[PDB]
């Protein structure tokens, strides 16, 4: 029986490790004696010990998370995919707490809870990839939700913050809503929620004239929750507002976690079932509106963090082209996608995170920033110009992607629209490098030099969006091997 | 079988009926306190642990030791989650 | 079903009669506690006094205070009675003895004690107020928060009986009644109901001389009669409570054709007697609690108990295989 | 019949619920929405989900909400606007989910027209699920804990969630 | 509201209840001649198909 | 699908879904199995059979 | 409760034993399964001591982190000795010991 | 017609959850109040396709989406509280100042 238990030993360990901390945490931070310290740091460092054993607990045992799945069937389904999946997860996860400390001690955000509820996500994310029914999806996918709404509203007395919130919670359970119905149709019109179920039911028919409307739309509402968490336009106006008004730190983890687990699940769901050209179709048609909106909102903000929530909608749409073509390359280009997004992001937000203890808030505020810290300067143009794609940097990845399945799947308005929302959005990212090398303004602002935690950090993922196209062998076998397994 | 809630039914409008009767018969001679919400969110919760146990608790028989694990992993979820709001003086009402 | 309006009324209208003979015999009670006499004037020992008390109720002028929220300021006494009236609807006073034999009576009693708090609620918003309201809120608060050591209590039995229906909570209790072995567990319940009906020594809305001003303090004539009137019969469904989860219902205190020979239906009224006369004593003995204690209590001691209690009767069926 | 007596309160109390002017009066509304549906539940024999509709959705969540609601003491200038111009907007967006939503099961569960022969005869009766009938509790409980035991923790979890922010959020220890 | 102001509103809440339960029939009624019109459509797509198949 | 009947016993339409997913196993085109498949959707919505008794209503209403 | 340890991808070594009961595995523990142990648990405790420093609770920091390091290195170790016992990573010393017992 | 019915109240119930969006712009309590009416009606949905189908994974998932209604409403009415412990007040125009 015991052994059985092996397939959610990760879990298991995460969720025990968070109830620790949480325990701890609230008995210290009562303390009289100990004259209420704040316990943000001391339990992130402890957290982020737990995320890193997690991951070793995960990654060593990879045959042992197949173990017994007849008996865990009904309940999820672990794979080569999921393995992977949940390691890229636990990663970012571990850097985007390692990016916080900083901001714990010097703003004083004190409350340790933070850390709970992050850890709380992750385990709702590890769920979510793993995934292999309706039910088990919405619950996995509710728990992130409900612990990215508390956390959005974390500066509790601040207009911005409350403001992210209550925005979030409506449109995020509107959405919800949405999604739910969605699956209440699709169970009346099959008698099935399991994905295996699903798959053998709608394989072989898809539209043949006399088609399930009721799974027809059951589909579409899915969709668009779908649609709704990965910011696809025109499902997207939440996103600018609660990036810019929820905490950094909590942005920074928006931008990459629940992409992951969301992709995932789109995967799983959509690809590994079967209603077909019409879904395509809706990922196509949300990926060209979500790379010109993106584009043209994007060179509107005067303001970085608005910038930076602009720029990730036109990726996910970039992203999304990889999800309609409907081949192994296009999935093989989608996760390689997500991981450089992943990894520019982390970048990125690494040096807004840096120059937020002197409160950076708009564009123009990076004036003279070549003068008064060169190679931090560097470092940004580098990550600027990877958004923007040149090559030979990470970024160009995607681009080249982009315009090969413009040619692969045959589409020409595509390719046009990548050209011109590519071309704007090299102006928008380069008019950072011209601000911070080119322009004499009359009053400089002194940054204060980062922490140690996130030199590093920023030092490798540097390297990485500079040299990986010198050898990117592993992560185009380990996307191909992803690609694949879905199907086999 | 749902027969039984007929009764009631009829029981509610005579009921109704005389409450109507004896209340007409004699026309004719900005100060938010969090703590009520504290406490409502708390009956919140201890009131779907009791929705949770009536099922477990008609179904012991058949479940056996593995349902009662389950259960108990449930309550010590929650119960944590007390012990939170108990060392932040959520049941304090001084 | 023709015949079931009889049936109800011979349920309703004896129910009451018994509410207002309950309000004498508190009066009674308390007064030779305190060596005096209770009302001994109007009738042969008082016995007519809730007949003249009603009638002058009913004479009464209604007041019906000029507040924008007319309608609920008149429905919340008529909920708060109406709910206090269907829960008998499955109550049973003896084998075969109940209008509705409900599978899920347990769980019925349980949604119709979680409905009580909105007359109490609408009473104190809609009476224009801010005394009213503040004392309503407060009551609500503690009626929401005994009501959970009140389920924790049910699922208890529930677990040793195996069942919602009340019947047959009863029967399963042929071999012992459930108070003796769980006997902390049914003072914690008759406390629990104690808070739950607003009863000393947890009555804030009578505690109008601590400044506590009470829910139903702008209501005249009869919708305040019904508000009393709810509260009584609620306390007598709560001594009925008591009897049918613990004290074997309406079956004999021994298994012997001497005890046999009464009626189950004595047994059953002679336990709710008693328990109506712990309420009175009760009411008599002690003074009363502060709000903020008596919070304390219902979360701090009582939930952690019914819980506790839950636990320990489940692992100890669950060990020895003596589920029902 | 019944069922339309029963729909015809539930759209009428719903629109109270999007319509009243004032809140409280919205929460009371919405609490006879939940009445009507555990009316229906009734119907369907699920009598556990029927009352703990009235125990949770009245009896919790209600109640949160009417707390809540009454003591914002919200003036109607802070929430009036007239709706009048929004009858087209609805009007299009209502009629097209009507169309398609309303009838979404007809190609799917065609209708069984009520004809005029008595087919309560050809009912046909098996004894062998009778002998032990068992209560929507305990098909519910027969699974809750030892097949679908995960989802149930999942759940635990999120009402932890729900524990940790609701004191995160609010808490102003005096 | 006036309180019969919500039964007028329950009694036209009624009337269309009973309303769309004619909706229902007559949806219902016309399956036939629906089955009817895909069947010849099938055919007349089929016969194409076949047709421009042979050059 | 499941096989849970909501009265404690094995479900109408779980013995036609098992026929059904038995043939997908090992059939490598779906349009083999498509006979079980319509079989287990008739047991979940009874298209047909209503359909084919609202025709003998309907016969019935002409010839009256 | 039906059980089934059966997993998707098959052992690709001799399987000693296909369900090894918790104190069988326990006692299959190798040295390095107690050196990983020992390890996990020592960087939990030094983690624990240098972040309790600041807040000044770097004892109670220090039992925390151990009670982490402790539940984690053991699972780790278990994982390893299971998973040697059931074939699925390289377990030359089981299928020696099982040999010759 | 039982199903068409039982399917058309909860479809009704879900088309008021969206007009209370559409008709409440100065009023985010009844937009609140109408997502509720939303997810009221799925979970009314799963209960009707559980016995129509003689199936019982739709009552299991009923129950967990009203744990998920019940975690949903508290939270949102923290952060409805905490809003308008800013404010002062719940009007809508207190609440447009991310904008762009
Ligand atoms: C033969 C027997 C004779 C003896 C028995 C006779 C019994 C008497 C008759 C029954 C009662 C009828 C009279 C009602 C009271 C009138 C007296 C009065 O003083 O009213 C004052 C009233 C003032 O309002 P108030 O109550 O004081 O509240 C003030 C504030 O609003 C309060 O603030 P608030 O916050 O509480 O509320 C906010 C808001 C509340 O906002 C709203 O309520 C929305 C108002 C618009 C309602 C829209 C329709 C809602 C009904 C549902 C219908 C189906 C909808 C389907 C939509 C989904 C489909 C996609 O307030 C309002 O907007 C008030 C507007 C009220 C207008 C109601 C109009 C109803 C529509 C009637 C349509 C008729 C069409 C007939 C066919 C229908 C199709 C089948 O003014 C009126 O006179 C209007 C009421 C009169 C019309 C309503 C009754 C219609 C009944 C028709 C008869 C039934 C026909 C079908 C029979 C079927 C047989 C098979
Ligand atoms: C075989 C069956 C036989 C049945 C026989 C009985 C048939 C009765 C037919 C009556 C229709 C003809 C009426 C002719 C005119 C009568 C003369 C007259 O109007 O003077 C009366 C006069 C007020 O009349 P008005 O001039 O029109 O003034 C109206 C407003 O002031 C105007 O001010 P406003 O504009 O500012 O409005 C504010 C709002 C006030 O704000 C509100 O929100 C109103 C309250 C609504 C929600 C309140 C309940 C939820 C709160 C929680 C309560 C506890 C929950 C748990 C306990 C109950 C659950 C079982 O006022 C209203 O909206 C009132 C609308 C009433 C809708 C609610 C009542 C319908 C309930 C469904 C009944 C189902 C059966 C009838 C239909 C059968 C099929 C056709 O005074 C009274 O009504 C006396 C107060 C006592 C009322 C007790 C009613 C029961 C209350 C306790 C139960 C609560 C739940 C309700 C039942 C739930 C069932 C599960
Ligand atoms: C604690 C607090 C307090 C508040 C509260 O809780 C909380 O308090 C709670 C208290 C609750 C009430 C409790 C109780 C009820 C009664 C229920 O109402 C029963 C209705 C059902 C039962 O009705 C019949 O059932 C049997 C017949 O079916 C009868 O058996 C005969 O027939 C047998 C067979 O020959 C013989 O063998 C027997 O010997 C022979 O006797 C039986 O006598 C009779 O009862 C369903 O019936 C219908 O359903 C049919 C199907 O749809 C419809 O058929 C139609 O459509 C068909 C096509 O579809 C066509 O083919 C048809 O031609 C065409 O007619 C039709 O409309 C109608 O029949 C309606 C709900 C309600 C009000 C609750 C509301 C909510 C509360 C107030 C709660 C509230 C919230
Ligand atoms: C001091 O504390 C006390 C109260 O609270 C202040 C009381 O309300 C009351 C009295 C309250 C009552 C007697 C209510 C009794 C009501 C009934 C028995 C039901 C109605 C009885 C009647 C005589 C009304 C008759 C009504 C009709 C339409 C006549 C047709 C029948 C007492 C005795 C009391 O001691
Ligand atoms: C060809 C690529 C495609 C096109 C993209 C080009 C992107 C760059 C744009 C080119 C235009 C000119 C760019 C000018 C940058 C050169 C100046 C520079 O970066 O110097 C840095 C140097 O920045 C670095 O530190 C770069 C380190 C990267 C290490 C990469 C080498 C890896 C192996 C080397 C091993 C170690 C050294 C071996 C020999 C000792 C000095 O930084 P400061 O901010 O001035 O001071 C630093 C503080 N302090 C000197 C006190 C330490
Ligand atoms: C307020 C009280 C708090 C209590 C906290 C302590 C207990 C918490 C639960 C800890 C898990 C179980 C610990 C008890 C050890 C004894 C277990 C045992 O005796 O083994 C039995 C088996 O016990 C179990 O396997 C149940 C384990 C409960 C599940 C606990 C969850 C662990 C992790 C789950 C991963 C899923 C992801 C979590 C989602 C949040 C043997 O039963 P059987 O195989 O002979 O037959 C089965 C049964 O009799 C017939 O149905
Ligand atoms: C791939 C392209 C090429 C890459 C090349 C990689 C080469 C390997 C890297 C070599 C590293 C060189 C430096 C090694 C010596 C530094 C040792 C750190 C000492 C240390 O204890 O640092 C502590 C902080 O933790 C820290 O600062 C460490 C945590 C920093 C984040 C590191 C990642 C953790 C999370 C994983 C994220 C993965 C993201 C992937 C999506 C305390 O420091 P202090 O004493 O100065 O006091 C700080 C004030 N509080
Ligand atoms: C998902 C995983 C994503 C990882 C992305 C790839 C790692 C990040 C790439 C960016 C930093 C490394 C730049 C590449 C180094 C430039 C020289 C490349 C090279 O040919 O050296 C070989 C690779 O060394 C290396 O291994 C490169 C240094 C380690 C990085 C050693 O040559 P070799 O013979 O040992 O390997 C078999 C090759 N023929
Ligand atoms: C895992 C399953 C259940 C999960 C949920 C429950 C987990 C258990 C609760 C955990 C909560 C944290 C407990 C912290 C206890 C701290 C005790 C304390 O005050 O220590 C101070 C107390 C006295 O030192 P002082 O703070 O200098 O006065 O103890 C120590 O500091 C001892 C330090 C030496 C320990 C090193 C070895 C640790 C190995 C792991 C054990
Ligand atoms: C400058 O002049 C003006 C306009 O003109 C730009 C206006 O509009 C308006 C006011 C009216 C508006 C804004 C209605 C437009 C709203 C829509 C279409 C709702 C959808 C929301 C968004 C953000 C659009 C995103 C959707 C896209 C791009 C396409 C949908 C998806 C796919 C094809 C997959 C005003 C006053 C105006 O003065």
């Amino acid at each position: 029986m015991f052994n059985l238990f092996l397939a959610v030993f990760p879990e298991i360990f995460i969720i025990n490790a968070t109830f620790i901390l949480l325990i701890h945490g609230v008995v210290f931070s009562t303390s009289k004696k100990y004259d209420y310290p704040p316990l943000a740091s001391n339990v992130g460092w402890l957290g982020l010990l737990s995320v890193l054993i997690t991951l070793l607990l995960l990654a060593a045992g990879a045959p042992l998370l197949t173990i017994a799945h007849l008996f865990w069937n009904n309940l999820f389904r672990r794979d080569n995919f999921t393995y992977f999946c949940q390691i890229f997860l636990l990663l970012s996860t571990a850097g985007t707490i390692s990016m916080c400390f900083d901001f714990f001690d010097q703003e004083r955000f004190d409350a340790f809870e933070f850390i709970v509820l992050i850890l709380l996500s992750t385990c709702g994310m590890l769920f979510m990839i793993s995934a292999y029914d309706l039910i088990a999806m919405y619950l996995a996918i509710e728990l992130q939700s409900l612990c990215f709404y508390v956390i959005a509203a974390s500066k509790r007395k601040s207009e911005f913050s409350t403001e992210a919130g209550l925005k979030y919670l409506i449109l995020g359970a509107f959405s919800s809503g949405i999604l739910l119905f969605g699956c209440s149709m699709i169970y009346g019109s099959t008698g099935a929620t399991h994905f295996d179920q699903l798959a053998k039911i709608l394989t072989g028919y898809e539209i043949t004239g006399a088609r399930s409307s009721g799974i027809f739309m059951g589909i579409l509402f899915i969709a668009v929750g779908f649609l709704f968490k990965i910011t696809a336009v025109p499902f997207h106006m939440w996103a600018p507002d609660i990036y810019e008004g929820s905490p950094t730190p909590v942005t920074a983890f928006l931008s990459i976690a629940p992409k992951i687990s969301i992709f995932a699940n789109i995967l799983r769901v959509f690809i590994y079932g079967s209603y077909g050209a019409t879904l395509q179709q809706i990922f196509f048609f949300c990926s060209i509106a979500s790379m010109i909106l993106g584009a043209l909102a994007a060179m509107a903000q005067t303001k970085v963090k608005r910038l930076l929530a602009y720029s990730s909608i036109g990726h996910v749409g970039y992203i999304c082209i990889g999800f309609s073509c409907g081949t192994i390359e296009g999935i093989q280009s989608l996760l390689i996608g997500i991981f450089i997004y992943a990894l520019m992001t982390m970048d990125a937000f690494a040096i807004v995170l840096a120059l937020r203890q002197t409160r950076v808030k708009y564009i123009a505020d990076l004036g003279a920033l070549a003068k008064t810290n060169p190679i931090l300067a560097i470092t940004f143009s580098i990550t600027m110009f990877s958004y923007a794609g040149i090559p030979p940097l990470a970024g160009f990845c995607s681009k080249f992607y982009l315009f090969f399945a413009a040619l692969g799947c045959g589409a020409y308005f595509l390719a046009l629209v990548g050209v011109v929302t590519s071309v704007i959005g090299c102006f928008y990212y380069i008019r950072l490098v011209k601000r911070m090398f080119f322009d004499t303004p009359r009053t400089w602002i002194l940054y204060e030099p980062m922490d140690r935690n996130k030199s590093l950090l920023l030092a490798m993922t540097s390297f990485f969006i500079t040299l990986f196209l010198l050898y990117p062998s592993p992560l185009f076998s380990v996307t191909h091997q992803m690609a694949l397994s879905l199907y086999l | 079988m749902m027969l039984e809630f007929a009764p009631i039914f009829i029981y509610l409008v005579i009921s109704l009926l005389v409450s109507l009767i004896l209340l007409g018969v004699p026309f004719l001679f900005s100060r938010f306190d969090i703590r009520f919400y504290l406490v409502s969110i708390l009956f919140l919760i201890f009131d779907l642990e009791v929705t949770f146990f009536f099922p477990w608790a008609v179904s012991l028989n058949k479940i056996d030791l593995f349902g009662f694990w389950s259960m108990m992993a449930f309550l010590f979820i929650l119960t944590i989650g007390f012990l939170y709001e108990w060392k932040r003086g959520a049941l304090d009402w001084e | 079903y023709i015949a079931v309006p009889a049936e109800i009324l011979g349920i309703i209208l004896p129910l009451l009669l018994g509410v207002a003979f309950l309000v004498l015999a508190e009066r009674k009670v308390m007064a030779f506690v305190q060596r005096r006499k209770g009302p001994d004037v109007v009738g042969s020992f008082g016995l007519l006094q809730p007949l003249a008390d009603g009638l002058k109720l009913i004479l009464k002028e209604p007041i019906s205070p000029s507040s924008a929220n007319f309608f609920l300021f008149r429905m919340a006494p008529v909920a708060t009675f109406m709910l206090s009236l269907v829960a008998w609807a499955v109550v049973p006073f003896d084998y075969g003895m109940v209008l509705s034999d409900l599978n899920i009576g347990l769980l019925y009693l349980f949604a119709i004690s979680s409905l009580g708090v909105y007359g109490i609620i609408i009473a104190g918003r809609s009476s224009n107020s801010k005394y009213a309201f503040l004392g309503a809120l407060r009551s609500a608060a503690q009626m929401v928060s005994y009501e959970v050591s009140i389920g924790l209590i049910l699922i208890t039995v529930l677990i040793c009986v195996g069942s919602c229906n009340l019947s047959e909570i009863v029967m399963a209790q042929k071999q012992i009644w459930f108070g003796i072995p769980l006997f902390p567990v049914l003072v914690m319940f008759f406390i629990s109901c104690l808070a739950e009906t607003n009863r000393a020594p947890f009555d804030l809305p009578e505690a109008e001389a601590e400044l506590v001003a009470g829910y139903n303090v702008e209501y005249s004539s009869m919708g305040f009669a019904l508000f009393f009137l709810g509260e009584y019969a609620n306390m007598i469904l709560m001594s009925g409570l008591c009897t049918l989860f613990f004290l074997g219902g309406w079956l004999p205190i021994l298994d012997l054709p001497i005890f046999k020979k009464i009626p189950g239906s004595i047994w059953f009224s002679i336990k709710v007697l008693f328990f109506l006369f712990l309420y009175i004593w009760v009411r008599a003995a002690f003074p009363r609690y502060r709000y903020d204690q008596l919070m304390g209590l219902g979360w701090k001691v009582f939930l952690p108990l019914s819980l506790a209690w839950v636990v320990s009767v489940s692992g100890l069926l669950v060990t020895f295989q003596w589920l029902p | 019949m019944i069922l339309s007596v029963l729909s015809s309160l539930a759209l009428v109390s719903g629109l109270m619920v999007v319509r009243a002017k004032n809140p409280v009066h919205s929460v009371l509304f919405f609490i006879l929405v939940f009445c009507d549906t555990s009316g229906l539940l009734l119907l369907l024999g699920l009598d556990f989900f029927a009352m703990i509709f009235l125990v949770v959705y009245i009896g919790a969540i209600a109640v949160l909400f009417l707390f809540v609601v009454m003591m914002f003491h919200i003036q109607i200038a802070e929430i009036h606007e007239e709706v009048l111009r929004y009858l087209p907007v609805s009007g299009i967006i209502g009629l097209i989910f009507w169309w398609e939503m309303f009838f979404i099961l007809d190609n799917e569960s065609i209708p069984l027209l009520p004809t005029q022969r008595n087919t309560t005869s050809l009912r046909y009766t098996v004894y062998a699920g009778k002998v032990r009938s068992w209560t929507n509790l305990e098909t519910l409980g027969n699974l809750l804990y030892t097949y679908y035991f995960v989802w149930f923790l999942v759940s635990s979890l999120i009402l932890l969630v729900a524990m940790i922010g609701a004191i995160v959020l609010t808490m102003h220890r005096t | 509201v006036k309180v019969l102001t919500y039964f007028g509103m329950t009694l036209a809440a009624f009337a269309f209840w009973q309303s769309m339960d004619k909706v229902h029939v007559w949806i219902a009624l016309h399956q036939d001649e629906k089955q009817e019109r895909m069947e010849k459509e099938a055919e007349v797509r089929r016969v194409r198909a076949e047709l421009l198949r042979k050059a | 699908a499941s096989g849970w009947g909501i009265t404690g016993n094995k479900g109408r339409c779980y013995d036609f879904w098992m026929d059904f997913s038995e043939c997908m196993s090992h059939c490598r085109e779906p349009k083999d199995c498509t006979l079980l498949r319509e079989d287990y959707l008739e047991c979940l919505h009874h298209s047909k059979e209503f359909q084919r008794r609202n025709r003998i209503y309907k016969e019935e209403q002409r010839k009256l | 409760m039906n059980t089934d340890i059966t997993a998707l991808e098959k052992a690709q070594y001799p399987v000693v034993d296909r369900n090894p009961a918790f104190t069988k595995v326990v006692g299959n523990f190798s040295t390095l399964d107690y050196l990983r142990f020992s390890t996990i648990t020592g960087i939990s405790v030094t983690v624990g001591y240098l972040s309790g420093i600041k807040p000044g609770i770097k004892g109670p920091s220090m039992v925390t982190g151990g009670l982490i390091g402790l539940m984690g290195g053991f699972m780790y170790a278990y994982q390893n000795s299971a998973g040697r016992l059931m074939g699925f990573f390289p377990n030359d010393g089981e299928v020696a010991s099982y040999q010759k017992r | 017609m039982d199903l068409i019915k039982y399917f058309t109240f909860s479809m009704i119930i879900f088309i008021l959850g969206i007009w209370g969006i559409l008709l409440n712009r100065r009023n985010i309590l009844i937009m609140l109040m109408s997502i509720e009416l939303m997810l009221l009606a799925v979970n009314l949905n799963f209960l009707v396709f559980s016995v129509s189908l003689d199936d019982m994974m739709g009552q299991v998932f009923a129950l967990l989406v009203l744990t998920v209604a019940a975690a949903e409403s508290a939270i949102g009415l923290a952060i409805f509280v905490i809003t308008f412990r800013v404010r002062g007040t719940i009007a809508v125009e207190f609440i447009n100042s991310i904008q762009g």
